[PDB]
C-alpha cells in the first residue's frame, strides 16, 4: 500500500512497512548546481555513489521524561565515510539530504514525536552576554538533548524545549518541513531536504545550515510489563553532493 | 487579483468518502473547506489578499536608530555615527525575521531635529542649520574630527540638508555579496569555529556619519537624527515562526525563556479573554 | 514611455499613470500589486498526491 | 518655468507613501538572483499552515510542553467535556500565539473559515468517539453535550485515521471581524465532549493525549496592517 | 445635467380632471405643477441641481477635534491623543446624521499651530519644530510616554511634519467592517442587552497620537492640532429628519426636548419674521 | 491615460484634463458632477400607479 | 529638474478644494458594496417630500 | 498653475544625483575634440595591466 | 552592457601548446584565463563593469575648497575669493590625476552656512541673509571692496542665493583653450625655461568672489562657502600610476619620498595583514 | 522629444523617460551608461599578433 516504501541510495537501502509519506522539502527535489547559478570556476567533484548514500547516526533512548534531541548537519556527517573525507579536502560543498527517523513500538505504546528540519537554526546561549561554545551547538554524530527546564552555563545553549533553543514557539515549528511519528500510526518519518542557502555553495565546516529536531509532544507511555527501551535511530543520506576548492585537508 | 475562493453549495451526503478524516503525521495540512462537513450555500466571495503580500507587509517606513550630535563638542568629537544594522529595534527586526532570506531595495529617509540647550549665552540669534550625513562603506577612511578631510566626500555618498525643508530621502539597491540578505546564520566567522557565532558574521554594511556643516554658534545646540528604513521590491524565502521571547542583544538571538502563551484558569474557561 | 495601470478599487459595484524618472531600477516605487500565491510548498509538501476524499493512509 | 501651485501635503513624511527617489549608488550591479526554495509571496500562505494549539494553557502548564497536550481518559460518567475556548484567533490566549494568530495580530480585521485538526496520540488499542462542536454567538457557551449537538459539530471516530478536522465556518453578520475582543463581533465557542468513552484493554494506559492544530481555509483574509502588542522594547539593543 | 423641469404652457380648463384634489393619507406626495391650477406661460428653465448632490453637500473640510500637547511635560506625558469619532462637533455631526447609512472615503488634513507660554527663560532661540502624528488601529500597542518604542511606527501609519510648510493631508479609504457606515444604531453591544446601547456600539475606529519629535527646549511651548475630515466618493441611504434639539453627548442621541419651531403672535400675523 | 471632461459652465450663452497619480482609487478627487435623481422612492412609494388627474380614492 | 514657478495659493488650505492625496492605507480592500434601500443622490429629493407645517405655532 | 505636491527629498543635496542644471556660460563654443592616444573608458582596463608586486616588502 | 566574460569548460590537456609560458619582456600582458591551466566548469557570468566606467568613477560631487567672509569687515574687506583650482584637496586631486588628459563638463554646487559670533550686541533679530557669488574670468575687473562697482555683474556671471533654500547649482561646459584639460605639464611657462615649471603654467581658470548682499547688522556673523565640483561627460586619456606620496603643494608635484608599501615580517608571513 | 531608455536592472530574473530642458548640451545629466571597453591599447600594444598558445619568442 502507501504505508510501505523503500529508498535505495548507493549501496544502501531502507525498507519501511509502516510509514506515512515522504515530505519533500518545499516541493523541490535536490539537484546539481547549474552553470547559470554557479560562480566557482573549477570543475567540481561529484563522488555520486561513495558519498550519496545512507549513514546511520548514534541512537538515543526514548524515555518518559525525554524533552527531545537535535543534530546539526553536515556536522553530524563530518566523520561519516567518504562524505566526511570530501568535506575536509574541499573549501566549498553542496548537498541535499534524505532524512529517515525510525522508532518502533509495541502497539500498546503511545507517544508522538515531532520530526522537523529547521534551516539556519541559530541557537541562543544560556548566558545572555556570552555565546554558546562549539560543542553545545553540535556534538557531531551524537545528539544534543533539549531540557525541560531553564539551562545554566557560561557557554551552554539555552536548551529549554519550549522555545526550541531559538526563542520561538515550539508548536510553531511546523512552518518548516516536518513530520510526526505517532506510535499508533507509523514507526518512521522521512524528509527530503534540498540545499537551502543564500549562496550556491558554502563551507561545510563553519556552516550547517539546517538542524534536525526530534521533540516528543505526547510523552512515551506504556503499562508495566511492556518493553521500556524504545530507541530512535536516525539515517541521513546526502543527495547530489558536489565539491569545489580542493586543497590540503582540514578541518 | 488575490481574490479568495468562493464557497460552493453542498447538500446532504452519505457515502464512503471521508474528507474530515486524515493523517496529520504526514506533514500535509488538510485542504478541507466548510463545504465538506456541512450543507453550505453559494457565496460569491469578493475579499482579496492584497494587503498580506510580503511587499505591503514590509513596505512601511520604520525608524531603526537615532543618535545625537552637538555643535560645540570637544575638541571635537561633536559628530554622530551609526554602524548600520536592522537588529537594534524590536518592531522592524521581528518583521524581517519572519523569513530566513530576503532580497530588497531600500528607501532611506532621515528626520533631523535640533534642540536648544540650557545655558546663559543670551542673546542668541542663530542662522538656519545645515546637516551633512556621510556614508562610509567598509574599508573607507573614517572621520576622526568634525572637520577632518574625510567630509570632502569625493567618492563617498553624502546628502546635505538644511532645516525647515522636507526630510531627505534616497534609494539604496540590494547591495549584499550573497544572493540574498540573511536574517539568520548558524555558523561561525572563522573556519576553526573560534570567534563570532551567528548573524553578526555577515554584518559588514558600513557606517553613517553626521555633523553640522555650520560652524558652532555661542548658544549650545543638540541635534538628533532618526533613520527610517523601507524595504522595496521584496522577495522572501523560508518563513519561520515569529519571535516569541523578547530580544536582548543586536548581534545574537539570545533570549530569556518565555511561556508559550498567556495562561487561563482551566481547560474549559471561556473567559479567554 | 508612460504606463497606465488599474487602480485599487472596490468590488461589487479607474486608472493611474506612471513615468520612471531615474536611471536605476531601485529608484522606482514599490510593487504594491504583485498578487501571486503558491501555498502548496508549505501545506502539501508530500511526495504522493494525497487526494482529499480518500484516506490518507490505507 | 512651468507655473505650479503647491497643495496640502507638501514636504510631509508619510511612512506609507509610494514615491520614486534618487539612488545613492548609481549604476550599482546587484548580485544575480538565485532560485532559493521556499519563496513566500503572501502572508496568508503562512496562516494556512497547521500549528499546534496550546489548549491546556493552564497556570502551571504554560511554561512546559504539557500546554499542547489535551488530556483524555476513561470516565465513569457520560457526556463529559474535554475542552472549550472561544473563537477569537486574534485575542484568545488559546490561539493568538500560533502561526495563524501571530499573523492576525499585525492586522485589525480578519475573515474566513478556520480548520481545527485533532490528532489522537494514544495507543493503538484504545478507541473513542468524540463530539467536536462549534456554536455561534447569541446564546451562552454550551454547558452540556445536549446543548452542543444543537450547533455545528462533527462526531469523531478514532481508528486507523488518527486525525479529524472540525471546520469552523464563517457565520457572522459582518464581512470582517476585529482581531481585538469586541462584543459586536463575537465569534462563538469551540467545545469538545465525549460521544462515548475511551475504552481500552488490560495492560494499556487509560490516559491519552490529543493535539490541536489551527490553520486558515482558502477563503481566509486579513486587512488594515497594524503593529503587534507581542514585541516590546525599552531602549536600543547594543 | 441636474437641470430642473421646464414650465409648460397651459390655458383655461373646464373638465372632470381634478389635479388639485388628492388623498394625502396614501403617503404619496402629490406631483402637481403650477401648470395644473393656473394658466402658465412657457419657461425654459436652465437652473440645475448640481450643488445639492450629496457629494457636494458633504465634500467640505470640517474640523472635528483639536487637542494640545506640550514640549516639557512630566514625565512625560507631554503628548496628545484622540479616540476617532465624528460626533464631538455639532456642525459635521448634523450633516452626516441626515442619513442612516453612508459609504465614503476621507480626506484627512491637519493644522498644527504652536504657542509660546509665559515664563522667564530668556533668552530663547528655538529651531523649527517637527510633529509626528501616529495612527494606532484597534488592538495595536499604545504610546505610554512621549519617547516610548511605539513611535517607531514599523507598521502603524504616521506622518511627520515640520512647521512653516503646507498642512499635511492624506486619504483614507472606506474602512468599516460593515457594508456602510452607520450614523444610527438601535441595539445593544451584548446579546443580553446589558451594556452600551446605541451608536457607540459600532465605534471602533482607532486612536491618533501626537507629539513633538524635537527634544524639549528650555522655553515652554504648547501645540494644538486641528483635525479636518472631508467625505469623498459618497453614497447615502435612508434620509431622516434633521436634528432639531441640541446635542448633549457624543456616544448617544440624548437631548433636551425642544419646541417644534419659533412661536409667533397669532395664526394670522405676517410678521414671520 | 488622461481624461478630458467638460468644466462646469453657465447656460444660455471649456474642458479640463485629469490624470490619476496614485495606485489607490480612494486617492482620487471627489465626484463633483455625479448628477442622478430618483425622487420616486420617497415621494411615490405606493403600490398602484396613482395617476395625477384621476381621483386618488374612488 | 523641470523648471517651475510657484504661483499665489501655494501651501494654502482651502476647505473646498479638489486634489488627490496619498492613501495612508495602501492596497486596502474595502467591503463589497450592498444594495441598500433608499439611496439618496440629491438633497432636492428630500425637499420634494411632504412635511407637516406648524401653522399654529403660537406662544403656548 | 499646475497643482503639485512636494515629496521627501526636496531641497536636498545628494552628491551622487543626476539632474540637469542651467549653464552659467550660455552658447559657449567648446574647443574641437582631438584624437589623443590612450583613451580610457573603464577603470578595469587599468587593473588588467601587469604591475610589479613587492613580494619582498620586509622591514628594510 | 559591460558584462564580463563567461568561463568556458575545459577538460584535461596534454599537448605542445604552452599558454602559461610567455615572455614578459615584450611588454605584452598575458591573456591567460583560468581555463588554460586547470579543468574548469561552465559559468554564465552576469557580473558587469558598469560601476568602473570613468564617468561613474568621476561623477561624484566633491568639495574642492571653502572660505569664510564676514558681515562687518574693515573697511571692507569683508568678502571672500578663491583662485579656481582642482589641486587644493587630496581626494579629488588623486582621482583626476590618474589620467594625463581629461575633457569634461562640470556641475558646480555651493553650500553656504552662516555662524553667529561671540559678542555682547544683545538683542539681535536679523533678517534672512542673501549671498552673491561672482565669477570673474581672467582679465576682468576685480572687486576691491564689498560694495565696489564690479558687483554689478553686467557681463560677469553671478548667482544670488538666500539662506534656507536649496544649495545653488549651475553647469559649466568644457572651457579650456586646449583640446583637453591637463593634469600634468612637463615644461615651463617662458621659452627660456625661467619661471614657473609644471602644471601651474596652465592654471588660468579665473576667480570666484563671495559677499553678503545684505548690509551688515549689529550682530557679528561669519559665513563659509563650500564649493563642490562634479565632472560630467568625461573623456580621459593616458592613465598613469596613482599618487603614492602625500601631496605637499597645489602648484607642483613635490613630494616626500615614501616606501613602496607596508612592510611585513618576512617573505613568507601570511599575516598580511 | 522624449527619450525612453532602459533602467539599470538586475540579471538572471523597466524604462525611464528623459526630456532636455536647456539649450546647452553641458546642462544635460551624466552619461552613466556609456559601456565601452578597449583594453588592447594597454595590455597588447605590441606590433605582432602574439597568439596565446604559441611561444612568445621562438
Ligand atoms: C547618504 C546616505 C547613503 C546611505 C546608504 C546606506 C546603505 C547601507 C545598506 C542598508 C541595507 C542593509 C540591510 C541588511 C539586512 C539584514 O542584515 O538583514
Ligand atoms: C497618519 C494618519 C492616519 C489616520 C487614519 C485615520 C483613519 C480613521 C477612520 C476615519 C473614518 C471614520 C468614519 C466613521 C463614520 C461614523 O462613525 O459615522
Ligand atoms: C556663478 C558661478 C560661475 C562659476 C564658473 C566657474 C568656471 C571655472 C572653470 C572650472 C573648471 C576647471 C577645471 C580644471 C581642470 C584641471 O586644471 O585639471
Ligand atoms: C505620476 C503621474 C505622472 C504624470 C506624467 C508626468 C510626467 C511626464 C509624462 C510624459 C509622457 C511622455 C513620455 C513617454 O513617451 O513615455
Ligand atoms: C490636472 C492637469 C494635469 C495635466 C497633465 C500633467 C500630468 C502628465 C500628463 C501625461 C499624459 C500622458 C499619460 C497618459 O497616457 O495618460
Ligand atoms: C524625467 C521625466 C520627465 C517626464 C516628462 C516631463 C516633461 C514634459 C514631457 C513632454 C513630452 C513631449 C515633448 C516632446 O515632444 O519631446
Amino acid at each position: 500500500s502507501d504505508r510501505v516504501r523503500s529508498i535505495t541510495l548507493g549501496n544502501s537501502t531502507i525498507t519501511t512497512q509502516e510509514c506515512a509519506n515522504v515530505v519533500v522539502g518545499y516541493g523541490v527535489w535536490p539537484t546539481y548546481l547549474n552553470d547559470d547559478e554557479a560562480t566557482a570556476e573549477d570543475q567540481p567533484t561529484q563522488p555520486d555513489v561513495a558519498t550519496c548514500r545512507f549513514y546511520t547516526l548514534e541512537s538515543v533512548m526514548w524515555q518518559q521524561s525525554s524533552p527531545g534531541w537535535w543534530w546539526k548537519f553536515p556536522d553530524a556527517l563530518s566523520n561519516m565515510g567518504l562524505f566526511g573525507q570530501n568535506m575536509q579536502y574541499h573549501y566549498l560543498g553542496r548537498a541535499g539530504y534524505t532524512v529517515h527517523v525510525q522508532c518502533n513500538a509495541s502497539k500498546f505504546h503511545q507517544g508522538c514525536l515531532l520530526v522537523v528540519c529547521v534551516p539556519e537554526a541559530e541557537m541562543g546561549c544560556a548566558t545572555l552576554a556570552n555565546k554558546p561554545d562549539q560543542k553545545s551547538l553540535s556534538n557531531g554524530e551524537t545528539a544534543n538533548m533539549f531540557e525541560s527546564q531553564n539551562s545554566t552555563g557560561q557557554t551552554a545553549v539555552q536548551a529549554n524545549v519550549i522555545n526550541a533553543g531559538m526563542g520561538v514557539g515550539v508548536g510553531n515549528l511546523t512552518i518548516f518541513p516536518h513530520q510526526w511519528i505517532n506510535l499508533r500510526t507509523n514507526n518512521s518519518a522521512t524528509i527530503v531536504m534540498p540545499y537551502i542557502n543564500s549562496v550556491p555553495m558554502d563551507n561545510m565546516f563553519r556552516h550547517n545550515n539546517f538542524t534536525l529536531m526530534i521533540i516528543p509532544f505526547a510523552p512515551l507511555s506504556y503499562s508495566t510489563g511492556a518493553t521500556t527501551y524504545v530507541p530512535i535511530t536516525v539515517t541521513v543520506a546526502p543527495m547530489c553532493a558536489e565539491y569545489n576548492g580542493l586543497r590540503l585537508a582540514g578541518k | 487579483i488575490a481574490r479568495v475562493a468562493d464557497t460552493i453549495g453542498s447538500g446532504p451526503v452519505n457515502s464512503e468518502s471521508i474528507p474530515a478524516l486524515t493523517a496529520a503525521e504526514t506533514g500535509h495540512t488538510s485542504q478541507v473547506v466548510p463545504a465538506d462537513t456541512m450543507q453550505t450555500r453559494h457565496v460569491k466571495n469578493y475579499h482579496s489578499r492584497s494587503e498580506s503580500t510580503v511587499e505591503n507587509f514590509l513596505c512601511r517606513s520604520a525608524c531603526v536608530f537615532y543618535t545625537t550630535y552637538r555643535n560645540h563638542g570637544t575638541d571635537g568629537d561633536n559628530f554622530g555615527y551609526w554602524v548600520i544594522s536592522t537588529r537594534q529595534v524590536a518592531q522592524l527586526r521581528r518583521k524581517l525575521e519572519m523569513f530566513t532570506y530576503a532580497r530588497f531595495d531600500l528607501e532611506l529617509t532621515f528626520v533631523i531635529t535640533s534642540t536648544q540647550e540650557q545655558s546663559t549665552i543670551q542673546g542668541q540669534d542663530s542662522p538656519v542649520l545645515t546637516h551633512q550625513i556621510m556614508y562610509v562603506p567598509p574599508g573607507g577612511p573614517v572621520p576622526t574630527k568634525v572637520n577632518s578631510y574625510s567630509w570632502q566626500t569625493s567618492t563617498n555618498p553624502s546628502v546635505f540638508w538644511t532645516e525647515g525643508s522636507a526630510p531627505p530621502r534616497m534609494s539604496i539597491p540590494f547591495i549584499s555579496i550573497g544572493n540574498a540578505y540573511s536574517m539568520f546564520y548558524d555558523g561561525w566567522a572563522k573556519f576553526d569555529k573560534q570567534g563570532t557565532y551567528g548573524i553578526n558574521t555577515l554584518n559588514n554594511m558600513g557606517t553613517l556619519y553626521m555633523r553640522h556643516v555650520n560652524d558652532g554658534s555661542p548658544g549650545p545646540i543638540v541635534s538628533t537624527v532618526r533613520i527610517y528604513f523601507k524595504p522595496k521590491h521584496v522577495k522572501t524565502w523560508v518563513p519561520r515562526p515569529p519571535r516569541l521571547c523578547q530580544y536582548q542583544k543586536a548581534g545574537n538571538v539570545n533570549f530569556e525563556p518565555t511561556g508559550v502563551t498567556e495562561s487561563r484558569t482551566d481547560i474549559t474557561t471561556m473567559q479567554t479573554t | 514611455g508612460a504606463q497606465v495601470s488599474t487602480q485599487k478599487t472596490g468590488a461589487h459595484e479607474i486608472h493611474y499613470t506612471n513615468v520612471n524618472y531615474y536611471k536605476d531600477a531601485a529608484s522606482n516605487s514599490a510593487n504594491r500589486q504583485d498578487f501571486t500565491q503558491d501555498p502548496g510548498k508549505f501545506t502539501e509538501p508530500v511526495k504522493d498526491i494525497m487526494i482529499k476524499s480518500m484516506p490518507a493512509l490505507n | 518655468g512651468l507655473p505650479t501651485m503647491l497643495t496640502p501635503g507638501s514636504n510631509q513624511f508619510l511612512t506609507s507613501d509610494d514615491f520614486q527617489s534618487p539612488s545613492a549608488m548609481p549604476q550599482f550591479d546587484v548580485t544575480p538572483e538565485m532560485d532559493i526554495p521556499g519563496q513566500v509571496n503572501n502572508l496568508m500562505e503562512i496562516a494556512e499552515v497547521d500549528s499546534v494549539v496550546p489548549v491546556n494553557n493552564t497556570e502551571g502548564k504554560v511554561l512546559s510542553i504539557e500546554s499542547y497536550q489535551i488530556p483524555v481518559q476513561s470516565n465513569s460518567t457520560n457526556g463529559s467535556q474535554v475542552f472549550g475556548f472561544p473563537l477569537m484567533p486574534g485575542a484568545s490566549s488559546v490561539l493568538n500565539r500560533t502561526l495563524l494568530g501571530e499573523i492576525l495580530n499585525y492586522y485589525t480585521h480578519w475573515s474566513g473559515s478556520i480548520k481545527l485538526t485533532f490528532m489522537f496520540c494514544g495507543s493503538a488499542m484504545a478507541t473513542g468517539k468524540f463530539l467536536l462542536a462549534y456554536s455561534p454567538p447569541g446564546a451562552g457557551a454550551p454547558t452540556t453535550r445536549k446543548e452542543a449537538m444543537l450547533g455545528t459539530h462533527v462526531i469523531w471516530d478514532v481508528g486507523l485515521q488518527s486525525s479529524c478536522v472540525l471546520c469552523i465556518p464563517w457565520i457572522s453578520q459582518t464581512h470582517y471581524r476585529y482581531v481585538v475582543v469586541d462584543e459586536y463581533t463575537a465569534g462563538g465557542y469551540i467545545t469538545c465532549w465525549y460521544q462515548t468513552n475511551i475504552v481500552v484493554p488490560a495492560d494499556t494506559q487509560s490516559d491519552c493525549k490529543i493535539l490541536c492544530f489551527v490553520s486558515a481555509c482558502n477563503d481566509f483574509s486579513v486587512r488594515m496592517l497594524k503593529d503587534t502588542p507581542f514585541i516590546k522594547q525599552d531602549n536600543f539593543y547594543q
